[PDB]
């Protein structure tokens, strides 16, 4: 619903809630990191290991619990007061920048679980937003977004 | 009669440490001034010493794992060293001053699943263990890992120490040594996972910092 | 509850149209210096779901610097967009094309772009709407529009073809009559004349012919001597202040959106 | 000084902007019958040089005798200024041309004449423009204006070839629609809509593709038979009160002011 | 009935940015309590972003000489630029921190004999000087060293730039340039030395930082 | 917190130096006619490792028959040794 909203228009600011769901049983154990480092979105940030990206503001989940929701708010960090949709464009331009960042979740500690339990947890990731600000009509048609 | 004014030759300026004494000198040319914006570019606060070198930081990760005999030292840590390092924003503020001091609080995670039990003690000891018993470690500020009950200690310290600051370019000795003992032994049934992981966070508590310094090492 | 129907549980609305402004603005700090109690919940209650996301510590972030504002729907769809064109190729012709909401039309013939999109966020409208005919090519062509509501007579839609219906049931619906010498363009506000209470525009099968459409502008033009060039004309809708638009559904699919 | 800085020396503000009216008013002799103790100073020292400059006696020169003061800069450059022209020499084709505040730009691509030399007055530029364009030659030709703010997609700018886009992504952006015989003329208030502070006029390399960049007007017409003359369009720009001057530069040496 | 305690199961603790959602937490644990020193070890202020960050710093160091002609540009400086590296001490603020807003001061210093003459214009130039002239420099915050009269100058600018912060890592273009034009020729007898040294102290004010991240570069 | 750490969790001060004298003295029934509340607790927290333990019923033990405190690290101590 976000991304078809602020897909017709040119400027988006606001403060981006990701909403993570893990889907575990009560007998899995583990925990989340979910790091935002503060760029643009084409700085290469695959070669971050753990300890680095405890530097940039993060937050960790516990799998198992009564709550299942981590709300992870993004602030408004951004040298410019809006960003802009540059994917009606067709190459990249410096200067140009659509996210505010990238948002890296690591595995802070292992899953352990026992025999008989699945496995691996599914984490479902939601998008919505708060203190949006939106102007500039267009028309586009956002295209999937593949890592 | 009427004065013509001059230039006022001999001043004095500076900022922090830094001084400037000249003879020749003359009044200082602004333009503008300082403005608030009433749109602000980034909302979160801005960065100071308490944002950035006060922050957690992961300082070691290891693995708790069955065949750890009892008293088996699980994770050895010396805390302060291990956050003066390239990796950790905390660096910028200690690589450029001498002493200081502070307090550190650390937090331990494990993540064991209900079906393994055991325990973990784990304390902070000023200087060195040195000899004393690993019985009594509870005498140490401490907090016990309970595969049952707790997967979370948080533990708070002052500073402890024989002088005044701790000169990390030279240090004299650790202040704090983390130790994590296997308080009692990690049992599975069959096809449990034989293991759990064992992280640390540290971060300084009330840093204060002296001594400005060139010396890059 | 007046129905007979009991809980312990407290019921509480879910998903409350418009719960803030789309401009930055104060109506200190945001959150901090006490704790995230909102970086914890559970998103399957929606007794907990209403709870006020926070994590980290924030600012007020002032206000926005521009007046209006561009996120409401009465100011976005205010501004009039495209619908449809088409061309005359010959004299004494007329033309009708119906407003119709539904999405199983597919462009050329249905909504394209933005309109196919938005008619598509919610699930009823009800009310009147403006239109404006913009007219290209030859001069000295005189035409005359009329409005014709769901299930009267009309000419088969989407279709050019000459006037099957008398000058008197044309005129007594009203009717604009324009010279393309004269004036080139033409904004005139459709009523709202239904049967139903609004017009919905996702639906399938049997309610979609009916229920999904809003109503068949039509056109006839005359006195067109095709020795002159092509003559074009283009429609383009936009909404009043008297629509209103009820109960939001799922925005479409990639896939669905298209354009023309 | 809240950042730890001290002094003895007082620090004094230099430059400050609009120190006198323009205009010659009374707001007896201004020096005289005393001595010109201002005609000896240390223009190296900020806070003698603001010193009012005083040699010989004179008196105070009346009041001036027009009304409107013209060294306003929002009366000045409130008068329309030339920015472009072309001509379309072939039906069914488009024309982009950007708002370009640098001056690395050399005309016809570029800003020529006074508004080239305004431009590089002063470092920052932020808010509306007002747009005139005014059509020569050929009759009978509708055509459609839309604006595009930077960033987003627009066809190669400074020229002229066919349309690469929708007729709806153009129509979104919002799009006047014009006939030159009703018409010959259109005057429209170009909004601000950037994602940065403001647009600086004097910038080289990187920086100068995207903060120079104010936006980019696109013209395109249809119905053009080139059986007919020429199609001549031209561009002039002014400024709104509601633009805002910051932070003067120093002129234009003589080599770098073009015309056209 | 009587109520027998338990633990607090779910709890949220965090310093700064960073934030710990935990299931199975417990209470943390302090010892002793920061204490006020009665004698201080280190007389001189604590540390704090102004300490470090703003101070005096030394830019860049050129000569001016008798055959550098009208005009000539003695030094040009990318400020802000040479403020970033590691020799000096604002580094460790900003190289964690994505982007910043800030003012600028600057102090420019020449050592002329009383047997030289000449003078120097020392501008504060946004962006880049692109075309405008040369003559007119004096429109920028400026100031005039003239080897008669002072020495030293004294500058002191806010933030001018199109943006909301200058990003460090990959800055989009120089927010400020410094460049310093003969303004009137170096001109000596015999065996007057034939030079001047010149030298440049810039510092930041009212520093704002944003974005901590662990990008090195 | 000042360091500008905050959390829910009740921060707790841990083996607190000195929490009694080392001699006998009263400062009835210690622990009685009510229940062992203090006999059932979790020993990892440590704002529940401060419950005053109490397990069966028991008097208060008199006072202690000499007067000095040998317990004391100024006394003990003070022999040299």
């Amino acid at each position: 619903a976000l991304a078809s909203i602020c897909q017709m228009f040119c400027f988006w600011r606001g403060d981006l809630v990701f909403d993570f769901q893990v889907f575990p049983t009560k007998y899995h154990s583990g925990r989340l990191l979910f790091c935002f480092v503060p760029g643009n979105e084409l700085i290469d940030v695959t070669g971050i290991t753990l300890k680095q990206a405890t530097t940039a503001p993060c937050a960790v989940m516990d799998i198992a619990g009564v709550q299942s929701t981590l709300r992870f708010r993004v602030p408004w960090i951004s040298d410019t007061p809006y960003r802009v949709n540059r994917y009606t464009k067709e190459a990249h331009q410096k200067g140009e920048y659509t996210a505010i960042g990238k948002l890296i979740v690591y595995c802070y500690n292992r899953l352990t679980s026992p025999s008989n339990v699945a496995h691996h947890v599914r984490v479902n990731v939601y998008l919505s937003a708060i203190n949006l600000e939106c102007f500039a009509p267009l028309y586009h048609a956002m295209d999937v977004t593949t890592q | 009669e009427q004065m013509i004014q001059s230039v006022d030759r001999t001043a004095v300026t500076g900022a922090s440490y830094f001084t400037s004494v000249d003879q020749s000198s003359v009044h200082t040319a602004e333009v503008g001034s300082h403005q608030i914006e009433p749109l602000k570019t980034s909302v979160d606060k801005p960065g100071s010493k308490k944002t950035q070198g006060e922050k957690f930081f992961l300082i070691h990760s290891a693995r708790w794992l069955t065949t750890h005999a009892l008293f088996h030292e699980v994770a050895k840590l010396d805390v302060v060293k291990l956050l003066y390092n390239e990796q950790f924003a905390v660096q910028g503020l200690l690589r450029y001053h001498t002493y200081a001091r502070f307090g550190i609080e650390i937090q331990v995670q494990i993540n064991p699943t209900p079906f393994q039990q055991g325990g973990l003690i784990c304390a902070m000891v000023p200087g060195d263990q040195s000899y004393g018993s690993i019985a009594s470690l509870t005498v140490y500020p401490h907090g016990l890992l309970n595969c049952n009950i707790n997967n979370v200690v948080r533990i708070k310290v002052p500073f402890i120490y024989t002088r005044g600051a701790y000169h990390f370019k030279d240090p004299q000795y650790p202040v704090w040594e983390l130790t994590i003992r296997v308080w009692s032994e990690l049992n599975i049934g069959t096809g449990t996972s034989a293991y759990t992981s064992l992280n640390v966070l540290a971060r300084f508590t009330d840093l204060e910092l002296h001594g400005l310094t060139p010396l890059s090492t | 509850d007046d129905s007979g129907g009991f809980s312990t549980t407290v019921s509480t609305e879910q998903n409350v149209p418009d719960p803030q402004v789309g401009i930055t603005t104060m109506r200190m700090d945001v959150s901090g210096v006490q704790a995230p109690v909102g970086a914890i919940t559970t998103i399957e209650d929606p007794v907990l779901a209403k709870k006020v996301p926070e994590t980290f510590p924030e600012l007020k972030p002032g206000e926005s610097r521009h007046t209006s504002d561009h996120m409401s729907i009465y100011k976005f769809m205010g501004r009039s967009h495209f619908l449809c064109t088409f061309t005359f190729n010959s004299n004494n012709k007329e033309y009708t094309f119906p407003i119709t909401l539904s999405s199983t039309s597919n462009p050329p013939h249905g909504l394209p772009s933005t309109l196919r999109w938005f008619f598509n966020l919610f699930q009823l409208y009800r009310g009147p709407l403006d239109l404006t005919i913009i007219i290209t090519g030859a001069t000295d062509v005189d035409g005359m529009a009329w409005f014709t509501p769901v299930g009267l007579a009309v000419d088969t839609p989407w279709v050019e073809k000459e006037s099957a219906l008398q000058i008197d049931y044309k005129t007594a619906l009203g009717a604009v009559r324009f010279n393309t010498r004269r004036t080139g363009n033409i904004q005139i506000r459709l009523p709202w004349y239904s049967y139903l209470y609004a017009v919905s525009g996702a639906l399938d099968g049997l309610g979609d012919k009916t229920d999904s459409t809003f109503g068949l502008v039509s056109i006839q033009i005359a006195n067109y001597n095709h020795s002159d060039e092509y003559l074009s004309f283009s429609c383009y809708l936009s909404v009043t202040e008297q629509s209103e638009f009820y109960f939001p559904r799922a925005p479409l699919n990639s896939n669905a959106m298209l354009s023309t």
